[PDB]
């Protein structure tokens, strides 16, 4: 007894043979959708956990985005810190960058240079080994090499190098003489990442590249994985936008493609569960033809008997997707909380997880949408046929 | 005036990739309150005739006018609403829903009409006690015997004041002990509110209590030939 | 792929 | 000689109704979809493993031995000692350079090495990956250099082009005297799988000897073994016939992660497709329950003629196993057809998308391989058949509990 | 001695959440070869009594002993084996499998018994030619007429030397032309191998050829009252 005559005519049809096995068959589609969603959520959460660690060890230790000038360097007077109010930015600091080439007494190497102000903080500050950040003073030409960069260069504290800038070489008319200086190291920094082989920190004031201006402003990002969306906003005039998609442009594009491939592979469970609903409803339509005819005779329009079977699939899909999302948000969190009940892998790395609230909702909504879409044909076939001319 | 008017009903059917003529020139008229009966063989097209009068099919060669309105210029929603308001169906296959209780099964026509919520708790069991089955209102068709739940199906159609009631072998499974018991109240409904009902069977022994005899052979009902 | 351990052997 | 348990229950599958043909199509498509993708995934993983041994394992030394900050003086004696090791197939001397290329207003991080051309073809397959007609023109004192495809693409250079590269000044006194540049003409280029192309270059050993102003001295010994998976141990005892200690290094620490990321993908895909097939098995459960409650009259007829409980219990098992077997075979055919033509299918898909995945910048290769093995197909067919049998078991047991007298027999 | 012995057979049935008494004190005995007939109304429990003798139910208040062995201390497999060996069933609903041919439909009792592979190709068509239907052995029940395939159902039970044959309206659909044709060989079987069969109908006109009359009303068969 419900005000909506459509729902009361189907609620009693969701389980009529009370038995230890008969009731189980009616919940097969819900179980399948729940499994497909709980498997789609956990694996993609684990991939998001890998992606977060990769971003926090590469993008979080390198300049995510820089605002420069199209005519080479950018004068801070013409564009101070007050003139930058771009969206998604939480910190702006002057910096100079360049792909410089090393020159030691034993070998040579390459690497990007980060000329920063010693007064301000840097993301690489905590990963310093017996080095004071204030030692980077202008004129002294001090430099801090990477842990994996100095190890292969055979350079310890108190040595000298001949850092050269080929990109910003002073193209004199008498051929080509590259700009170079003599930097003295003061120690190494160990960040336990991949940036310890091509990154070195120097003072912001350096004429080794060009000109007392800077190349640009390094700006931080709260979500550095959506630069392609922030790269089209209204920038200040006479300025250019650069990001990490020039150096790490294929590594993080690989992770998104791998996540899309894994999600497409795992979506086959939901796709098959959708076919299970089609089968379970086509079986119910052909078995309840007399009931459909009697409802049609009693005054139920075909558009109502269509929704009678539409809800039979919609309610199963919704209750499967919600349960699958709830179980996937719990299995990933408790993957190794009490015990590593995974069939413990031979990695010993404390497998990370990262549950994205928006992704879980998107997955649960796509599951409901496909469950509702798969119901159209079985519901339409239950109303397209003649009510009385077919059976009675 | 008259309540129903069907004339020149040439209903065809698909038998062998050709539209075989199963009904032709059906010109029977139905009055208000007066009871008629149609007798025919199981296969002469008598069962298919009832479906056309209820607006469940299309004769594609004729027209049926109910209460001064034909079924041609109406949609599906209008036909279903007319069926729920001024119609009623009784079948011989024991057409009930084996999911609902006896009380809920007969309240479905009232539920579709969206009546008062307490009205279905006052009129349904009234019909059940009129037929004498209110004691088993909270039961299941899988529990009732063959001849027990048939009266529930008989009383299901007689809830929302049916002006015209179609019947197709109402006494097909239940014995003759209650055959008169299910007919006395049906006859009393004619003198109580003035309702009309027609019954289609194949036997002439139970047609004695009817006020008319319009037996049909192959879509033709003319005289008392047998 | 996107799974890096960075374990070196001396 | 068909048994009565299966009998003619295949003919019992010839039923008639309303929209039942579409139900059968969905049943044979949903369980065939989870097999045709698993087969091609396992074939693609087998192709990846096959290409790993032909494009990475055959061009990378399995072990390398080098002492601590000391030019070798007794390197020949060490080579003679390491030549006779139970598990080492071949060994060859080499020098590690770290000089850089600066020509054409661009910078490249390259690792130059010096190997004997007469000995470089006895422990690696790098000679077989040279894009030129031949590398036999490698001699001592002719200023010959060969670089990978990535460096050549970055410099836009061809064969015979003269390039000046940076060379460290090996001064006995640790100072910063001058940068050294030596002009060398390209004697050809080589294209690898697509990862080491832009980070590999080699020169004749004797030329590198003259570039370092060094006599009969080399810095490292590279070794090729027979069993590649024991490289973490075969280099431990190989470095024992030396001084107190030199160094130990193998390919496991730098290329062993690729093998760990191949079995992991296989295990993930197998577990993700067992779920697909099992969910597709519910499609068999529903359509067999409907057949059980639609063929209830024949069950009572068989019980009245004297059929035992086991016969009725096993009729529907084979009834469901046939619907499962047809879907499995239709999936196997599709998975074999797609797997045998995977490389053109991926190439045609990438030309439709415009941008191509599996890039040759950071990955292992630039294409999608596919090697079909006739043992994974059997393993997935058996899994599908077992899941179908498990699905069509409980409904079969319920079919044997039908009372033959409750329904009018 | 005697072949069958049932006494104090009190069979109940579920009608209205209570075990209504549908059979009580049934003490009929069946001999070897002698032919009897039970006549009763359609609804008095005569159709339900047939299933109890075949071991398809449980009377829960009595016992039936066949060939000196009751069905109480037997499992389902033993009862199925007894049904396939020393029993035989004939119904009026034309219970056949519309997937098998006429030749394979009658070989099912022999197929379950696991006889010789060539034995089912020598005894089945022998029965078909004895009844006179071997020309339509390789056909389908969907093709044969209503009165044609009925004899196939009659001969299906008479394959594995049935000692006792149960019947329930054998002549329900076919006309009287073949009514004597299907009875002459059934009577001859009593003289060829000495088999016994009981038939339950509702008419006394076809019981003339029977050697006994044990008509029953509401589970009681005492005298010739009618
Ligand atoms: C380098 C790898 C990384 O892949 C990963 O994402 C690593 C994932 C590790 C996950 C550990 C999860 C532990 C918890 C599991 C819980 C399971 C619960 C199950 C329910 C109880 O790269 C890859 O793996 C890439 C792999 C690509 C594999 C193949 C994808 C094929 C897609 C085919 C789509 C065909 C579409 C055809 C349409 C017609
Ligand atoms: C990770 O550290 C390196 C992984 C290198 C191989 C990456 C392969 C990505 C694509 C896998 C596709 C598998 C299915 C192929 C058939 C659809």
């Amino acid at each position: 007894y419900q005000p909506v005559a459509l729902f009361i005519g189907l609620r009693y049809m969701r389980g009529r043979a009370a038995d230890r096995f008969g009731r189980f068959v009616s919940w097969l589609s819900t179980i399948g959708i729940t499994l497909g969603v709980m498997a789609l959520v956990t694996v993609l959460s684990v991939m998001n956990g890998f992606e977060r660690e990769l971003q926090n060890n590469i993008l979080g230790l390198m300049p995510q985005a820089i605002l420069s000038s199209e005519h080479g360097s950018l004068n801070p007077q013409q564009l101070p810190e007050t003139a930058v109010k771009l969206d998604g930015v939480n910190r702006v600091a002057p910096i100079t960058t360049g792909d410089v080439v090393l020159q030691s007494a034993r070998s040579v190497a390459v690497g990007v240079m980060l000329g920063i102000d010693p007064a301000q903080k840097d993301p690489l500050t905590p990963y310093l080994v017996n080095v004071k950040q204030t030692d980077l003073e202008p004129g002294k030409y001090n430099v801090i090499l990477g842990e994996q960069l100095a190890s292969q260069l055979g350079v310890n504290r108190g040595d000298q190098i001949r850092v050269m800038v080929p990109s910003a070489s002073q193209f004199t008319p008498m051929g080509r003489i590259p700009s170079q200086r003599l930097f003295n190291v003061i120690g190494t920094f160990a960040a336990n990442s991949e940036v310890d082989g091509y990154e070195m920190l120097v003072n912001i004031e350096d004429a080794s590249r060009l000109m007392g201006n800077i190349t640009g402003w390094r700006l931080w990002l709260d979500e550095p994985l959506k630069v392609d969306s922030l790269s089209q906003q209204k920038l200040p005039e006479g300025s250019k936008w650069q990001d990490w998609r020039d150096r790490k442009g294929e590594l993080f594009q690989a992770v998104r493609m791998e996540k899309n491939m894994m999600g497409l592979l795992l979506s086959l469970i939901v796709a098959v569960a959708a076919f299970n609903i089609i089968t379970s409803l086509g079986l119910m339509v052909m078995e309840k033809q007399g009931e459909v005819a009697i409802l049609q005779t009693q005054g139920l329009t075909p558009r109502q008997i269509m929704m009678v079977f539409m809800v039979q699939g919609a309610s199963a899909g919704i209750i499967g997707a919600i349960l699958g999302a709830a179980l996937g948000a719990l299995l990933a969190s408790q993957l190794n909380n009490l015990m590593p009940i995974i069939g413990v892998l031979l990695d010993g790395a404390a497998l990370p997880v990262a549950i994205e609230p928006l992704q879980v909702i998107v997955i649960a909504l796509v599951a409901m949408a496909i469950a509702l879409l798969s119901t159209l044909y079985p519901s339409w076939r239950a109303a397209a046929t003649q009510p009385a001319e077919a059976l009675r | 005036k008259i309540l129903l008017q069907c004339d020149n009903l040439c209903k065809r059917y698909q038998e062998g990739s050709v539209q075989t003529d199963v009904l032709h020139n059906v010109s029977f008229s139905v009055g208000e309150g007066e009871m008629m009966a149609i007798v025919g063989s199981s296969g002469s097209g008598k069962s298919t005739l009832l479906h056309l009068l209820g607006g469940l099919d299309t004769p594609t060669s004729g027209d049926v006018i109910f209460n001064g309105q034909p079924m041609s210029k109406l949609s599906s929603a209008a036909k279903a609403e007319l069926r729920n308001q001024k119609l009623g169906f009784i079948y011989q296959f024991h057409h009930l829903l084996p999911d609902f209780t006896a009380l809920e099964n007969v309240a479905m026509p009232l539920l579709i009409g969206k009546k008062k919520p307490a009205e279905i708790n006052s009129r349904a069991l009234e019909m059940l006690k009129a037929v004498g089955l209110d004691h088993r209102a909270n039961h299941r068709p899988s529990e009732l015997s063959g001849g027990e739940r048939q009266r529930v199906a008989i009383a299901r159609a007689l809830v929302n004041n049916p002006r015209l009631v179609l019947a197709d072998e109402p006494t097909g499974n239940l014995d003759a002990r209650n055959a008169d018991s299910i007919f006395q109240l049906l006859g009393e409904l004619n003198r109580l509110q003035g309702t009309a009902f027609l019954v289609v069977t194949h036997d002439l022994q139970l047609a004695k209590r009817m006020s008319r005899q319009l037996e049909m052979r192959d879509g033709r009902l003319t005289a008392e030939l047998s | 792929c996107s799974s890096n351990a960075k374990i070196d052997q001396l | 000689p068909l048994s009565l348990l299966i009998g003619l229950r295949f003919s019992r599958g010839r039923r008639r109704g309303g929209m039942v043909s579409l139900i059968s199509v969905i049943s044979t498509i949903g369980i065939a979809l989870g097999v045709a993708v698993l087969i091609v995934g396992l074939s693609a993983m087998n192709g990846f493993e096959r290409e790993l041994n032909n494009r990475i394992l055959a061009v990378v030394p399995h072990g390398e031995i080098e002492a601590v900050d000391q030019p070798w003086t007794n390197w020949q004696e060490a080579l003679d000692h390491v030549q006779k090791v139970p598990g080492i197939a071949a060994a060859a001397p080499y020098i590690n350079f770290t000089g850089l290329v600066e020509s054409g207003a661009n910078l490249r991080a390259i690792q130059v090495k010096g190997v004997n051309p007469q000995q470089e073809q006895r422990l690696s397959a790098l000679p077989s990956f040279v894009q030129g007609d031949a590398w036999r023109n490698f001699k001592a004192g002719e200023q010959q250099i060969i670089i990978g495809k990535g460096v050549a693409d970055a410099l836009k250079v061809k064969q015979g082009d003269w390039v000046s590269i940076m060379i460290p000044n090996s001064n006995p006194e640790h100072k910063l005297m001058q940068p050294k540049r030596v002009r060398l003409h390209v004697a050809g280029i080589l294209q690898l799988s697509g990862q080491l192309d832009h980070s590999f270059a080699m020169i004749p050993l004797a030329d590198a000897q003259q570039y370092l102003d060094m006599g009969s001295s080399v810095s490292g010994i590279a070794l090729k073994m027979t069993d590649v998976f024991n490289a973490n141990k075969l280099v431990r005892d190989a470095g024992e016939v030396t001084n107190s200690y030199v160094y130990i290094k193998s390919w496991i620490g730098t290329y062993g992660y690729m093998y760990r990321d191949i079995q992991m993908i296989r295990a993930i895909m197998y577990l993700a497709m067992v779920l697909v097939i099992g969910v597709a098995c519910f499609n068999i459960v529903s359509t067999l329950v409907m057949a059980v409650k639609d063929k209830s009259g024949d069950i009572a007829v068989l019980r009245t003629l004297g059929a035992k409980d086991g016969l009725i219990r096993a009729i529907f098992v084979w009834y469901g196993l046939l619907a499962g077997l047809f879907g499995s075979l239709c999936g196997v055919i599709i998975g074999v057809v797609v797997s045998l033509q995977l490389t053109p299918i991926i190439e045609w898909i990438e030309k439709l998308i415009g941008h191509q995945f599996l890039s040759s910048d950071i990955y292992f290769i630039d294409f999608l391989p596919s090697e079909l093995h006739w043992l994974d197909v059997f393993y997935v067919l058996v899994t599908a058949l077992l899941l179908s049998l498990l699905a069509s078991w409980y409904p079969a047991r319920r079919a044997s509990n039908i009372d033959p007298a409750r329904v009018l027999s």
